[PDB]
């Protein structure tokens, strides 16, 4: 469809998270964790409560919301799912991105593991579900090794969570249809449709020999299944609100559970009356990670919509009340900090500064055209700052701004990209001579600015950052390509960019014609 | 600011507009979105029916309103 | 020669779409009580929505007046029996200068700006007096509340908005027959938006998808309901949908009420279209007669009125013509019992 341009203002070191984190996974062998940050970002702590820093690297190549993840190969290679459309696959222990797959057609929301046979599945709002032989995935080039995928069919609504069994005999989906629906991976054969719930089904879970399913779901309930006997064998209501993740032990008997009222407990399946609250977080919680280096696991990591990262011990549970009010656990016995989202806004008269205001009601003022910040205001009055910066001045509207990732996100439409000429004089820029300025135009030539066939440097009168994220996308979310400014003399993204640039940009960076 | 519009066909769809847009910037979204000429278009929000030369704030249109759209049975 | 007690009302000029639905206002319940209470409280204390009152006043009683004249001695009247509403013509074409000419309009369009602008009238009395069950006829005869729910699938946060409503705008068909149950659901039940058109969460900051319903919650005396008995592809462009919904007798909307309720409303007319094209046509008005007056032989039976001409239809072959044609219908009025 119609392509459009996009980049990332933010610092080339991003080490807090600027957004919740969706998914979590824990490495046993070199004690670090990986979270998929809301920001796009995905980062590698370490757990040693030695450490006074756990950062040890970010993970950037996703465009959206890094929405699962699947560590696989004894820690070696890690697989992502993206609200851009994408999955990635990634050299975990250096933390580079190997190969994109673009199957999906919209959110990619949920990622399936199969330890055994070394199988992965994802899965959309799209309604597709994909395999993904890990072994196959690693693809030099077409010729020495094309990647090649299996999909299931049947979902009739969007999926939003998926598991599959240890052994890759079972596979389930969940999704706004209510009902999970159930395949055999090896074969893509339909086995059995399990109806039971009255809201969509956002967590999953399958006992090691793939015959018992755990199934969280909006409505507030939990789902024990029969898979032998295709129904329900029991129904618990242990929350308010909906159960957005589960965990269970490795024996198969305590769920742990949370979701979007903030608390998190823990149900003997045995007997299910009698649940124990852990804690009640800060926020709705988004998935959960059980620590295995014990089998009555020692502790839990906990991803929220908030940017910190709690992991809360377990160490006291050997009880009777079936609605407690105090939480087993008050105070984290790990925190990993997160940083702040920017949160709202505004776009001035002159189409090339912006206000915004974030989490912690600090104020920045920015230059789009330089595709960097100016100022920290602090917790000035957001619309006060904005009435104060007011100029009578007229500019074609020219780019748009989204805040998906808590950083700001510049995107340029063919229809209004060109839109605003200003002069060189009251652009702030020097050749002398002054003439017309098409700000689109020049931010562009910006953009691909180390792109060897835009050559004869740059547009003349300003720079972008070198670390800044240049991305060609689909219009609304589709990721096409994505790389760094600086990185566009590469062989690699030379081709890439031939690839993937329109004709509507090589108009300008490369014939050099409006 | 995103609202919705309630098509012929019952459908809802999102518009992206501003409380300064005039009926006719909205009239020439949905004509962008479904190809109904705006003069052809009849806009209802919340029981009144909205009139070109006014502003989505005159209306007090916020996110999430809702706007009905209709055609005039000439008779 | 075979006259009827019911009185017609002339054409002017392409007012069809005028005097179909005030035939039907003159039938609604509270409508012919409610005017002469506002004319009796304007006749008290004091142009433009006064006016119209008056108007509708002038002509209410002009066909009350018709009626009487016509039972008392019939063998006056030969084959016409119908009165001009000249001045609530007039007074329109000065509240909207679109009805002025002789122009074809839309009849919705005109029940529209005549409920509105008698309820400014309410509205604007209700301040001069307290200032110092009337004020109220719109809203409890014809006027509903809405309930739209619109909740994020990713954040499961459900905002609200109340609006008001008058009739309820329904599709017709999708792009064999679709009964007015599969209509209703068209614009109440949970319809979820995904895909290229994605609800924007402001909890989430971010394009998520959501389920959208609606709620009656408040119901009036009236339910209105609006057909859009029309489409559009992109090629004037626009076309007429002649083939209608399958309508029922007795309506309850309980299922998509915010509240268990046992009301159920009862069809009593039904304002028709007739024409290919949307650009002209034809507008007439059916009124089924309900509950007072030595009249009885027709409790049960459906007037239709053509302008000046009347006739009385049966109950069964009415029905067969308001369903799969001639005309199609556009309006259907229901009334709590
Ligand atoms: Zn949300």
């Amino acid at each position: 469809r119609k392509v459009q341009v996009s980049y990332v203002i933010r610092d080339e070191v991003e080490k807090y998270n600027r957004n919740g984190v969706n998914a979590l996974q824990l490495d046993p062998a070199l004690n670090r964790l990986f979270t998929a940050g809301r920001d796009s970002i995905i980062r590698i702590w370490s757990v040693n409560q030695h450490k006074q820093d756990p950062y040890i690297a970010s993970m950037e190549h996703h465009t959206d919301w890094v929405n699962d993840i699947v560590l696989c190969c004894n820690g070696k290679t890690l697989i992502s799912a993206s609200s851009d459309t994408t999955v990635k696959v990634w050299n975990a222990h250096k933390g580079f991105c190997m190969s994109t797959l673009r199957t999906h057609k919209d959110y990619v929301k949920a990622l399936a593991y199969a330890k055994d046979k070394e199988l992965v599945a994802s899965a959309g709002l799209d309604r597709q579900i994909f395999l993904w032989d890990v072994n196959t995935l690693t693809a030099l080039t077409a010729s020495n090794n094309t990647v090649t995928t299996s999909s299931l069919s049947g979902n009739k609504d969007s999926i939003y969570s998926l598991a599959m069994n240890q052994l890759g005999t079972i596979i389930v989906s969940g999704s706004t249809e209510k009902v999970l629906r159930v395949w055999d991976p090896r074969t893509c054969a339909k086995l059995m449709k399990l109806k039971g719930h009255t809201d969509n089904v956002k967590a999953l879970l399958l006992n090691r020999d793939g015959t018992q399913c755990l199934s969280g779901s909006s409505d507030g309930t939990i789902r024990l299944w029969s898979l032998g006997q295709q129904r329900c064998i029991a129904t618990y209501r242990v929350h308010d609100e909906g159960v957005w993740a589960l965990q269970v032990n490795d024996a198969f008997t305590h769920v742990y559970s949370g979701g979007r009222d903030r608390k998190i407990y823990c149900t003997d399946l045995r007997n299910p009356d009698i649940r124990v609250l852990i804690c009640e977080e800060k926020a709705p919680v988004l998935k959960m990670e059980l620590d295995r280096s014990a089998d009555p696991p020692p502790a839990i990591w906990v991803a929220t919509t908030k940017s910190t990262v709690n992991k809360w011990t377990l160490k006291g549970i050997h009880n009777d009340c079936t609605n407690p009010i105090t939480p087993l656990c008050t105070q984290p016995d790990q925190v990993i900090k997160g940083g702040a989202s920017i949160i709202q806004c505004h776009i001035l008269n002159d189409k090339r500064h912006i206000l915004t205001k974030d989490t912690n009601n600090n104020v920045a003022y920015w230059d789009v055209l330089k595709a960097c910040k100016v100022e920290d205001l602090g917790k000035v009055d957001f619309e006060d700052e904005i009435k104060k910066r007011f100029k009578m001045v007229y500019v074609p509207n020219w780019f748009s701004v989204d805040l998906k990732t808590g950083m700001l996100t510049i995107t340029l439409d063919e229809s209004d990209c060109f839109a605003a000429w200003v002069s060189a004089k009251d652009a702030g820029f020097s050749s002398g001579s002054d003439p017309k300025l098409n700000l689109g135009g020049l931010l562009l030539q910006a953009l691909l600015e180390y792109w060897p066939r835009t050559h004869v440097k740059g547009n003349g009168y300003f720079q972008v950052p070198p670390h800044t994220p240049v991305i060609f996308g689909e219009a609304g979310g589709r990721t096409l390509f994505r790389l760094l400014c600086r990185d566009s003399g590469g062989e690699t993204e030379s081709m890439l960019l031939n690839e993937t640039v329109p004709q509507w940009v090589i108009d300008i960076t490369v014939d050099k014609n409006m | 600011m995103q609202i919705f519009v309630k098509t012929l066909t019952g459908k809802t769809i999102t518009l992206e507009v501003e409380p300064s847009d005039t009926i006719e910037n909205v009239k020439a979204k949905i004509q962008d979105k479904e190809g109904i000429p705006p003069d052809q278009q009849r806009l209802i929000f919340a029981g009144k029916q909205l009139e070109d030369g006014r502003t989505l704030s005159d209306y007090n249109i916020q996110k999430e309103s809702t706007l009905h759209l209709v055609l005039r049975l000439r008779g | 020669e075979n006259l009827l007690p019911f009185v017609g009302l002339n054409n002017l000029g392409n007012t069809c779409y005028l005097n179909s639905i005030l035939q039907v206002l003159y039938f609604c319940p509270g409508f012919k009580s409610g005017v002469k209470h506002l004319f009796n409280i304007i006749s008290r204390k004091k142009l433009a929505s006064y006016e119209l009152i008056c108007s509708l006043q002038s002509l209410i009683i002009s066909v009350e007046q018709l009626q009487a004249s016509f039972l008392l001695n019939p063998e006056k009247y030969t084959d016409e029996l119908a009165t001009q509403p000249r001045r609530l013509l007039n007074t329109l074409r000065e509240l909207n200068p679109m009805y002025e000419g002789y122009l074809q309009h839309d009849a919705q369009e005109v029940l529209q700006c005549i409920l509105g602008n008698i309820q400014e009238t309410c509205q604007l009395l209700k301040k001069e007096e307290v200032k110092n069950i009337g004020f109220e006829l719109v809203e409890k005869l014809f006027q509903g509340q809405l309930v739209l729910r619109t909740r994020c699938l990713e954040c499961e946060s459900l905002t609200e908005r109340r609006e008001d409503f008058q009739d309820i705008s329904v599709p017709v068909q999708e792009d064999e027959m679709k009964t007015l149950r599969w209509a209703i659901s068209q614009f109440a039940s949970v319809e979820r938006i995904v895909g290229e058109d994605k609800y924007f969460c402001e909890n989430c900051h971010h394009y998520t998808e959501a389920e959208r319903s609606l709620l009656f919650d408040k119901m009036p005396e009236v339910i209105t309901i609006h057909l859009k008995c029309f489409a559009a592809s992109g090629l004037g462009g626009l076309s007429k949908i002649n083939t209608p919904l399958l309508t029922p007798l007795k309506l309850s909307l309980e299922e998509w009420s915010t509240k268990p309720t046992n009301d159920s409303y009862g069809l009593f007319a039904v304002v028709m279209h007739s024409g290919i094209t949307i650009s002209s046509g034809h507008y007439t008005a059916s009124v089924k007669v309900t509950d007072e007056q030595s009249l009885k032989e027709y409790e049960g039976k459906w007037l239709l009125f053509d302008d000046s001409e009347v006739k009385v239809t049966e109950e069964k072959d009415f029905l067969n013509s308001l369903s799969p044609p001639t005309s199609t219908p556009y309006l259907l009025f229901y009334k709590k019992l």
